[PDB]
């Protein structure tokens, strides 16, 4: 009868207190923790924050807990008396809610070998939170924390460590509207200090990178294209004041509906990204176009013989749509590579 | 932690309400039904609806705040000529050594009690063993909702109680005989709801070989007001087609006057439906006022087609072709109206 | 000891039980009720209602718990043994949704006089529903209502009194982000009758105005100016089809960006509403201007005595100028006079 | 009186135990599944996710619960003491959230034959994840997983099968405003393979499809007739400036507009879909129309004169086929590779 | 044993009474409070609210629980046993929605040391309450407090105090998608005063700045270059009415797609901000430069002596060329002294 046999090693007959360390007045006790993600995403920058479904293992050992009669190997303990067994307190440190599971019956495992070692399986979902930084906002590069840390247990009682091999794993075919999720984790030591004591902590890093395809297709070329439709005017006669005003306007009206309309897919960020300078320096280009259009006209109608003031004017036209694709072309090879490389 | 009988001695239970039921609770399992192995047990049913609204779309739900009542009989609750009072109140915290029948909502997505203040349930005893529970409840009901004549569409919302484990041979569902259903003073925001909501007959369960099962349907109709898409939608766009025909009466030599009256009235058609487009629902299927978009769209697109043609036709009279569009146009343009009408209605 | 003495007062030795009302089979119970308002706002027209944070207090004598042998008077109930003392059964029948707090600890009070009078202090929060009439969305009151209802009592048992003085009070310092709360309350008598019987019913009411600031800046100005610059066209030369026929057809694309740009902003109703008459009114003029040109232009060209066909072009021009500024003010006139006062 | 039966059925006098499973040191227990759907819905792009509302019964023998005395078959249990017999602990792989249901009583039933059967129907909601990918949005078909699988039983103990008829079934009248559930299902096994055994596991797939009525007619048909518009211009006389660069520029602002108000309704994702190169081709239709007439004017009156003449006539002449016949060319590969593959 | 010796403190034949406030019949108990904050933000003014996850610490003292028999100087009370000891009922006076944290374990921890000292720390969620004022939203200031009141005690049983050296702590690395909170912090005593007493209280409170980074390069340079694009128009030549008609009203449609577009992105309020008087003017003017040219026009269209109006309509466009930049950089001079001095 395993029940009979757990409350003999649990009872009043038995010393046993749920409220002692094992190896009290001794060295610390390890405990070695893994993780296995079931389900990533659900990344916002509204509240900065993720929300991540993993299963949670710690292994430990108990010399209290030690048995040689029975002939099972393991022995499993029921759910609904699971506070009667010591367990290590650990909690998340960047935790903003999280939740037990209940679907059916409750998601925890607790199983106990021969030789004292202790099993300890639950299935949990978190609210971890993690700072953004969108300064280069297309392409950003973001760092995810998850931290392993106690609460009120100093390094002479217990002591945190990660698996040896398979420490953090994560199930395939996981895939984010916005982010790829590197195959390459970092497991660091964390250790805080405090005026109490010092305490235990692990911590595991992700490395999140952006699609970058859809914002090229969509805002980075329509803007490439519209300030060539600019620099159209200048092969166009001058005499034609209709056709170069309403070509030198309604190029800006373009580019005012290109920028205005994208404020709801880009983030509510109240700071300059990589996107808004671009975006920016086009308006200047299609903008300074029009007052190029207002310099020759004011000068040929001036003249209004030598007739060399028209000729004034071819040089305006002529310097202009050479030098426009030029100082267009130094700004764009270097804003790719100081955003970029 | 309670028992039907237990062994304690409390001598303040005199002629009091705790003094009563214990004496009525001795030998009363609670997990057996009044007229066991006998005839089946009838319960009346009534609803009355305090809140109605979050008409969802997206989700296709709507949240209703009730109050239930309920009423059958017990034998086995005989009041005797010993108690005075003819009612008697059950404590809400000890419902549990008393019958109940298992009702549930079949549409129900999620539900939950009130307790404010206290428990907002109540129970009474008759002297001829009739029993009488109220309660309040918010539920969460699903409605099916079909969007394909939008601006002018009919829904039908739904409500039904059944029984979880009980076969139509032990409990049977009635409505009142008078008002099952109620309705209060409340407003909506798109919807309009109607006085006329018919308590349809008892659509029993019939399920693979476990038998029947009772069940009772209520049937609400809501109608969506027309004001605010017939004068903010559709009006607008009947007045940029009006101005698509207004280029027939320009000269034909002025071809840098009509050139930009026939593309600006296609920017303004195109701005005006693609702004609609974040407030319409999405239901990723042809609606009743996308034909309608799409239909003005191509009368505005064809005026400025046929400026091409007589302006190829001069350079090559041939006004013949004005003077024929400023009649078919508009003549065209009214035979669609009455398409569109008296099908829709 | 209170705590000793409590028991002797309300334990199995004294005969009080807590499921009969005081004063059986004699003159109903008087509850007096006072509401303080710490938090308010949270208005939706989508699902119509808002949320409140208050301060509860009900107070009414009970005979059955005097005593005259303490040397210290009102003794204070621990909230965990609150239901072993009768309490009247009260409950907001505009309540959606309601809840307890446990911030630190149970946000309950109950105190106990030597005459036998009761004080009961809760904290609660409420999602209240309110109907609304957006007919006059622009300018417009609304009224919020907020009752008291009891559950199984009838006059006979129980009757709820508003308090004699302080009856409703708001904290200072609450702030709307479109609405302004008036200082005048009303409270009222909305006894509530039934089948069964009479039961007692006290109301609180709220008025609510809203504020002119942002629309009459973002769209009614706005939109005035735009229907002055479709007037431009009256004084533009005759035969200038080019000029004025693009001043009148970008107007017309204006209007209809302005007004379907603000429409985002709206509460979503299926009925008609205060601006949506002058949206469309204010659109039938900018319409009506380019309409008339071509009356101008047909009648002009007609037959390239000829002189009364040219004399006629201008009557409708000179008439037009002082005939559309005139109309438009008479809807003005009238457009604000049904509105408001 | 079945209620006093139960005791001699388990109980203290009784040897049965709620923490060993049926058939001890033996063969493994097999489970029967039904499942019945009743909601469907709320299919989310941006968390992964859907709804959905069913019905779960299992099935399986206990020999413990045998008696042959008691007359009739049926013996149902009261759900308060549902912790007192043995059941498998099945749960959900990918599973987000779930609850019970508590409407007016428990949603479960529980039923036991003569000769040992077990009948256990619960009511459940899931929020269960599926990953997903919009590559080609407008024309995609989704795959939808849901799996029951034990948590700490190996092949030696239990094992899940389907029901041999009936296994998956769906309420009849049930709509979702995207997608079409097709009637075709298919039932699998995916045994999960672990480093401590194997552990059992059954899923259901569900296929999706996307309706094409709606993005037909909004976003293909009006893109198509915007780029026919920009061909006009190849009929206009060369000399008509002002019409021919009116009408080209007002055509980009006008596809600019289409392409930056259709982004509301779209799923928002970081990678190209299908949608985006037929937006992206029809811009690059109209920004070549208006470029060709920069070439048409320069050629002429660049300096006999009829040489010069002919030149800029035959490009508009050749451009009067080429372009229909490139854009058939293009519309042709697109729908082949989409629509059929 | 620890858990042994405890159980003698809080046994009935100690008499330990856990209503019974510490001191009782003598001096307050005065209690130091510490507060250290983990994550800031979701601050939002639809509701005027924003939240916070803090550590809350408070010391006190209690004769009753002096030991000096057990060695150890410090004695640990587990979670579950947190009714048998006298704690202070704190509360927030402006929080609308709190909870506490059961991620693995209780994350509550109190301490007993050998001379009565009592430590509490525990580990809260809270939602709190804050009017804000956005008339001048672009720059300003807003203040967010924090408030710690005494349910049920007088200031004759119970003071609140601040610790006197780090009584609010902020962890490093946290970062707001608006605003800045500053290093700097305030606090200082609101004790209220009520008709049944005096109740203590302590406040601590933050400033915040709003960056406008991106309100300058969005906003603010975008309207700045429209209104000099207007300017142009008093250099074209007078004759040319197409190109002066069909960039005035384009400008003015250009001015409106800025204004709308950035409606969906602003707070919704319904007074006046510092940002819709900026944008509000900008229209202004360029309304009034298309109004400059229906006077000049009108001007010369009369009698077509002969040169007197001509220099009249040339007089107006010669004033108009440097009036129109000088009454804009007086208005820019009061805009950017009010709103930042
Ligand atoms: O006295 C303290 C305050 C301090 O608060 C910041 C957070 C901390 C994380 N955990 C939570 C409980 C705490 C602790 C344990 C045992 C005695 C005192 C004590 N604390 C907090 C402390 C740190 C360290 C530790
Ligand atoms: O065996 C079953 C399966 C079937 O599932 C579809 C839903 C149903 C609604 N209720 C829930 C419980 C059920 C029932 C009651 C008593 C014995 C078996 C049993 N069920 C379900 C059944 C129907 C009918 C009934
Ligand atoms: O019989 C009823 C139905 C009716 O339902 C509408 C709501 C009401 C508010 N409370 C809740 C319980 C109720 C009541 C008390 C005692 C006996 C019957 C009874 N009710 C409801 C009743 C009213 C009045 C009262
Ligand atoms: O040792 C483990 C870790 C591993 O974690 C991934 C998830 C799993 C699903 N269930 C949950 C509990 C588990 C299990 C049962 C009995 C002993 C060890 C044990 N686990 C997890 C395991 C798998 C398999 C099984
Ligand atoms: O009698 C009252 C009413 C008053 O309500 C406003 C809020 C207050 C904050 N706390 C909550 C309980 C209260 C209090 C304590 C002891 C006796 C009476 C009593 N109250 C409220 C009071 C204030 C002060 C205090
Ligand atoms: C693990 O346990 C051993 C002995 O119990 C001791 O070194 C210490 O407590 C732990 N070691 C580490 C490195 O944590
Ligand atoms: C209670 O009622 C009974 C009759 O039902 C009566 O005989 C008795 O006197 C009453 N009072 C007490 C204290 O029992
Ligand atoms: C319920 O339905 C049954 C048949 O399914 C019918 O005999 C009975 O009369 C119905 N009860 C009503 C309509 O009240
Ligand atoms: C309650 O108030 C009414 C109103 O006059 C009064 O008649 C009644 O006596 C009061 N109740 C008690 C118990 O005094
Ligand atoms: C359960 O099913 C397996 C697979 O067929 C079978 O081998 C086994 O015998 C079954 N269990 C029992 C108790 O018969
Ligand atoms: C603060 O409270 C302690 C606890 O009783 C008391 O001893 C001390 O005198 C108080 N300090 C004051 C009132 O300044």
């Amino acid at each position: 009868p395993p029940s009979e046999f757990l409350d003999k090693l649990m009872g009043k007959v038995s010393g046993y207190d749920a409220r002692i360390r094992p190896n009290f007045k001794g060295p610390p006790v390890n405990v070695t923790c893994n993780i296995f993600i079931n389900s990533f995403g659900s990344i916002a920058e509204t509240t900065m924050d993720y929300r991540v479904n993993i299963f949670l293992r710690q292994q430990w050992n108990d010399p209290r807990l030690a048995y040689s009669e029975y002939p099972d190997d393991s022995l499993d303990l029921d759910p609904s008396m699971l506070d009667s067994i010591w367990k290590p307190d650990l909690f998340f440190a960047n935790e903003k809610g999280a939740n037990f599971h209940e679907v059916t019956t409750d998601n925890k495992l607790l199983r106990i070998s021969k030789n004292g070692n202790v099993l300890y399986s639950i299935r949990i979902t978190l609210v971890l939170a993690c700072p953004m930084d969108l300064k280069n906002f297309p392409m950003d590069v973001q760092t995810c924390i998850m931290q392993l840390e106690s609460f009120g247990y100093t390094m002479n009682d217990l002591i945190f460590e990660w698996d040896e091999k398979g420490a953090v794993q994560v199930a395939d075919g996981l895939t984010l509207p916005q982010f790829i999720l590197k195959e390459e984790k970092d497991l660091r030591y964390c250790t805080k200090h405090y005026n109490t004591g010092k305490f235990t902590c692990i911590e595991a890093r992700f490395h999140l990178e952006r699609q970058m395809g859809y914002y090229l297709i969509q805002m980075y070329i329509p803007s490439l294209l519209i300030v060539i439709l600019s620099w159209v005017s200048f092969w166009i006669n001058m005499d034609a004041a209709p056709a170069r005003v309403g070509l030198g306007i309604t190029t800006v009206l373009t580019m005012t509906t290109q920028s205005s309309g994208s404020r709801a897919s880009l983030p509510k960020v109240s700071y300059v990204k990589a996107i808004d300078i671009w975006m920016a320096v086009c308006l200047l280009f299609v903008f300074s176009a029009l007052l190029e259009y207002a310099a020759v006209n004011f000068i040929a109608r001036q003249h209004k013989m030598r007739k060399l003031f028209i000729s004034r004017a071819k040089r305006i036209d002529t310097v202009s749509r050479v030098a426009f694709p030029l100082v267009f072309l130094i700004f764009n090879i270097f804003y790719w590579i100081t955003y970029k490389i | 932690p309670s028992q039907l009988s237990s062994e304690d001695l409390a001598r303040v239970p005199a002629n009091s309400t705790s003094n009563i039921l214990n004496k009525l609770l001795i030998t009363y399992d609670p997990r057996i039904r009044p007229n066991f192995k006998g005839i089946p047990v009838e319960d009346r049913v009534n609803i009355f609806i305090n809140s109605f609204g979050s008409i969802q779309e997206t989700t296709m739900d709507y949240r209703v705040n009730i109050f239930l009542r309920q009423r059958w009989n017990d034998p086995r609750l005989r009041l005797p000529q010993d108690f005075k009072s003819d009612s008697l109140t059950v404590d809400p915290k000890m419902f549990k050594c008393l019958w109940k029948p298992d009702l549930f909502f079949a549409n129900e997505k999620s539900a939950n009690f009130h307790d404010v203040t206290q428990e907002n349930i109540l129970l009474f005893i008759f002297r001829n063993g009739d029993v009488l529970i109220s309660m309040r409840l918010s539920v969460t009901l699903s409605c099916p909702l079909d969007l394909t004549l939008f601006p002018m569409d009919t829904q039908r919302c739904k409500m039904q109680l059944e029984s979880f484990g009980y076969t139509t041979d032990d409990l049977q569902f009635m409505w009142q005989s008078g008002d099952p259903v109620q309705m209060d003073e409340i407003a909506l925001p798109q919807f309009d709801i109607k006085q006329e909501d018919i308590e349809y007959g008892n659509c029993t369960k019939y399920y693979a070989g476990t038998g029947y099962y009772t069940c009772v349907e209520v049937i609400f109709t809501l109608r969506r007001q027309v004001g605010f898409y017939m004068m903010g939608v559709y009006a607008p766009t009947l007045l940029i087609v009006v101005l698509s025909w207004l280029s027939f009466w320009i000269n034909p030599d002025a071809s840098a006057a009509r050139v930009p009256l026939g593309i600006l009235s296609v920017l303004s058609l195109s701005s005006e439906c693609t702004s609609l487009a974040s407030e319409l629902p999405k239901v990723s299927y042809v609606k009743a006022i996308d034909i309608w978009l799409i239909a003005c769209l191509l009368f505005g697109f064809a005026s400025l087609v046929e400026y091409a043609v007589v302006q190829v036709m001069l350079n090559s009279a041939a006004k013949r072709i004005d003077l024929y569009a400023r009649a078919l146009f508009p003549f065209s343009f009214l035979f669609f109206n009455v398409i569109y009408w008296s099908v829709y209605l």
